């Protein structure tokens, strides 16, 4: 390694830290799992103290939290709003329905896991996961973002 | 010169932030990303079609009321006149007729938005 | 009402219609028997006439215009 | 019995006093000031936020979390492949195969739980006649892939070996209610 | 063989409704291709309409024809209103589906299904 590689590595940390520290999820919730998402924003857990702020516009969002069941009728709309998030963007699959169809896995009308529609960064189990379990998954996304090495990889190309 | 200098710096700072914001980030342009937003479904028409204005009468009343205040903004210089009684009557009459105009439009339901 | 001028336009439409072999098309060539079309082909042809002559041909009228000639008589009788 | 929520229409005459009180309320925004008082009073209240993950939300011994497969105190597996949990599972999240073990024991060769089908209902642990399958207390097991949530028997037995000390103590606290 | 009609008393009256619906679908294709920005020609859209109508050309019962037209009018309505999305309209073309071969030998090689 070299001082040019050291500088690149410290810059990766800085840009990674900025995206860790200001994760703005879309105002986007599908079913009962969204109720526990409200409880993560509520005072006991206060997601906003970690820097997590809902914004309704996909253009102003970084994270999609798929919080509930994804039906076939809903699937194109979810794909649309994912595509309209500017990058870098992340997806958190929350709950059994989003994770793999859950209680409705065998239904004619249900997508068996949102990871058939969008890429998923974190899978949060539970039906619903508790507000705390969701918060744990959000903090696992932050640590994943902490591991991104995009500038180091650019330098070595 | 100073006012020109600072406003140019203000323009200069704003344009630099725009250039940074457009040339620093990684891009990934594709059609679905750049299509107009409408809550996940496609728009059914252009946003350029007529959009009805229900307060159009208040809007053109505002044009006249904005020239009324233009007639009022010399008042700080006008109160320096020797002809205090004349100035006072002119200002009182001007404000009163504007009030009567507003009162008439109010009672004609001109401030109610159209349905 | 411009009886022969109409006929010029009608046969123009049928030539554009690909399913009709352009040589076999004659003013008295029945669509089903001669040209060997089918019911929905005829519906598209009358819709094409509706475009050129700029007026609505009801289902009851259009069901009869079974070769190029009757189209001409129908149009003139507008 | 019923009550009116908005029938206060005993229309009365107005004194100067009440008309002025009404006038002051409109012109000086008094009820809007009471709203600011309420939000001000919260400003000086201690917030209800806990310092997660150094602090945690309270839970109870009944909490339904990540599944595990338990043992007897000897180390022998409790599960005897009866398939009652599989039959009752409202999500068909459980898949079981069994055969006679080398020592003739009735034991499973497959015990899978699709954690992305499961609804964490606890019906399996009610149905188990031998307290073999339980939902443990763990709720912090989010993964980075879908495949990591398709638990097989080895995973479920490792969860049992990982969490038995807490699982045993939670069962001791609740089993008399069961 | 005595049944209540729905709308049409005979297959001839039902054929009249079929032709009306076909005209409505035929006129709609260019507006739909334009408004939904579909990556297909207008000719390709009208050929698909034709193929969908001929999928039912064998039906003789006037009541079944009545219900096929009723459903065809509904599908037209959700297309004109743009309730259907592009994904929905493009579903008619099966553009990611490898069609099942029709000969005996190809099916014999693939698997056990007839
Ligand atoms: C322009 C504004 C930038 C100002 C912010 C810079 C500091 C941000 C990091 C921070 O404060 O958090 C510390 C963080 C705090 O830890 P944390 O964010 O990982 O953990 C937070 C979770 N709890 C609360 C549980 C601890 O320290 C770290 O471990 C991450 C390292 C980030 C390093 C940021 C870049 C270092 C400076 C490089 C400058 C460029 C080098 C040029 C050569
Ligand atoms: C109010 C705020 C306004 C100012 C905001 C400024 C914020 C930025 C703070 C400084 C950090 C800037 C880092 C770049 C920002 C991230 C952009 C990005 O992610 O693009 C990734 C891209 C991705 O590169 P890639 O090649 O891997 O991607 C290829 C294509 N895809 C994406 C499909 C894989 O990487 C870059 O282009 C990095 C270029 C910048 C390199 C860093 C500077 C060079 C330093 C060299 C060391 C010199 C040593 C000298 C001494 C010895
Ligand atoms: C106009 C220049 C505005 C500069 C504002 C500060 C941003 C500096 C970093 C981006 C530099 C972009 C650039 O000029 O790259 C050379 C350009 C390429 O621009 P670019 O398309 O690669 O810009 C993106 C930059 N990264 C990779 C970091 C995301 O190449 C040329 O020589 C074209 C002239
Ligand atoms: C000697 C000569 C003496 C001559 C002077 C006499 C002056 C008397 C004092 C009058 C002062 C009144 C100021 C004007 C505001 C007002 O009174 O308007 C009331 C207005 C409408 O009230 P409303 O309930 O909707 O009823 C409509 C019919 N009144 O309602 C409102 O305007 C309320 C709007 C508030 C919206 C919330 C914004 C924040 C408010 C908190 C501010 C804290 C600082
Ligand atoms: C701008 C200020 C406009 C004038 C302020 C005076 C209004 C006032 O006196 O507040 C009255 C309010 C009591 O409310 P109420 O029960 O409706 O009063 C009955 C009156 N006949 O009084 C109260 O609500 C009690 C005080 C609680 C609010 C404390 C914070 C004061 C907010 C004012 C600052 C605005 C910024
Ligand atoms: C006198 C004339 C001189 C010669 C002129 C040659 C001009 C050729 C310009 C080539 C395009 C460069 O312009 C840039 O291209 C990149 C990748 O190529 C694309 O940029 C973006 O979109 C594509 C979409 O898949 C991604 O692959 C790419 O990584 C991303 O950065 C955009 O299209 C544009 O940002
Ligand atoms: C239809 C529209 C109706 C609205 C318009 C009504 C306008 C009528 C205004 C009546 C008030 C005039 O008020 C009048 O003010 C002037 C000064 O300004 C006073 O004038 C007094 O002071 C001035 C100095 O300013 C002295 O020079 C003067 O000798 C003395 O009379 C008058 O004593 C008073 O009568
Ligand atoms: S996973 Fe459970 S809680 Fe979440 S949406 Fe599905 S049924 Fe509701
Ligand atoms: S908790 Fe309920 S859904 Fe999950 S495995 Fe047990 S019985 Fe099945
Ligand atoms: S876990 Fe319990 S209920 Fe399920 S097969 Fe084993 S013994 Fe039977």
């Amino acid at each position: 390694r070299s001082r040019a590689e050291y500088v690149v590595t410290k810059l990766d940390d800085l840009i990674n830290w900025a995206r860790r520290s200001s994760l703005w999820p879309m105002t986007f919730g599908l079913a009962c799992c969204a109720v526990e998402m409200m409880h993560m924003a509520a005072p006991r857990y206060d997601m906003d103290r970690f820097g997590v702020v809902f914004r309704a516009s996909p253009r102003q969002a970084d994270v999609m939290i798929v919080a509930g069941t994804l039906t076939n009728k809903m699937a194109p709309a979810l794909r649309k709003v994912y595509d309209q998030m500017p990058e870098p963007r992340y997806v958190v699959s929350m709950g059994s329905c989003a994770n793999g169809g859950g209680y409705y896995h065998y239904s004619y009308s249900v997508v068996r896991g949102c990871d058939r529609i969008v890429p998923v960064d974190i899978y949060v189990p539970g039906c619903p996961p508790t507000a705390e379990a969701l918060l744990y998954g959000i903090l696992q996304l932050q640590r994943k973002i902490k591991r991104e090495q995009k500038l180091k990889i650019w330098y070595r190309r | 010169m100073n006012l020109y200098t600072v406003i140019f710096i203000n323009i200069l700072l704003s344009l630099t932030l725009i250039l940074v914001a457009f040339w620093l980030p990684q891009m990934n342009l594709y059609s679905e990303k750049a299509n107009p937003y409408e809550c996940g479904f496609d728009p059914t028409s252009s946003a350029r079609l007529p959009f009805s204005m229900k307060f159009f009468l208040v809007a053109i009343t505002f044009l006249l009321f904005d020239l009324e205040i233009a007639l009022l903004l010399p008042l700080p210089w006008a109160i320096q006149t020797i002809k205090t009684s004349t100035m006072m009557i002119m200002a009182f009459i001007l404000v009163t007729i504007l009030s009567l105009g507003l009162a008439y439009e109010w009672t004609q339901k001109g401030l109610e938005w159209t349905e | 009402l411009t009886l022969d001028g109409i006929k010029d336009r009608v046969l123009y439409v049928l030539k554009l219609y690909d399913k009709i072999d352009p040589e076999k098309l004659s003013v008295n060539s029945h669509f089903m028997k001669d040209l060997g079309l089918d019911s929905l082909d005829q519906v598209e042809i009358i819709m094409a006439m509706e475009d050129e002559f700029g007026f609505e041909i009801p289902d009851i009228d259009a069901e009869k215009l079974m070769c190029p000639q009757e189209i001409v008589d129908y149009i003139a009788d507008k | 019995t019923y009550k009116y929520v908005n029938k206060k229409e005993q229309e009365s005459e107005v004194d100067m006093k009440s008309a002025t009180d009404n006038a002051a309320r409109i012109l000086m925004w008094t009820e809007l000031i009471r709203g600011l008082g309420m939000t001000l009073s919260y400003l000086f209240r201690e917030p209800a936020t806990i310092n997660y993950p150094f602090e945690k939300g309270p839970l109870s011994p009944r909490f339904r979390g990540e599944h595990a497969l338990r043992r007897y105190p000897s180390g022998e597996e409790r599960c005897i492949a009866c398939k009652l949990c599989e039959a009752i599972c409202p999500a068909q999240a459980i898949t079981i195969e069994a055969e006679p073990r080398a020592d003739g024991s009735r034991r499973t060769t497959r015990y899978d739980i699709d954690m992305t089908k499961c609804i964490y209902c606890g019906f399996c642990q009610e149905a188990c006649p031998v307290d073999a399958i339980v939902e443990g207390p763990n709720f912090e097991f989010s993964t980075e892939t879908h495949e990591e949530l398709l638990y097989n028997k080895e995973k479920l037995l490792n969860n049992g070996d990982k969490w038995e000390a807490e699982i045993a103590a939670n069962i001791q606290a609740d089993y008399l209610y069961r | 063989t005595s049944v209540k009609p729905i709308f049409s008393r005979d297959l001839n009256e039902a054929k009249r409704r079929v032709r009306e619906l076909y005209r409505a679908w035929y006129r709609e294709v260019p507006n739909t291709v334009h408004l939904m920005q579909l990556d297909i020609t207008v000719k390709q859209g009208r050929d698909k309409v034709r193929e969908m109508f001929m999928k039912n050309a064998h039906v003789t019962d006037p009541r079944v024809v009545d219900l096929l037209v009723i459903k065809g009018k509904m599908e037209l309505q959700e297309t004109i209103k743009v309730w259907k999305q592009r994904t929905h309209v493009m579903r008619f073309f099966h553009e990611t589906e490898t069609p099942r071969p029709k000969d005996f030998l190809s099916k014999f090689y693939m698997g056990h299904d007839p």
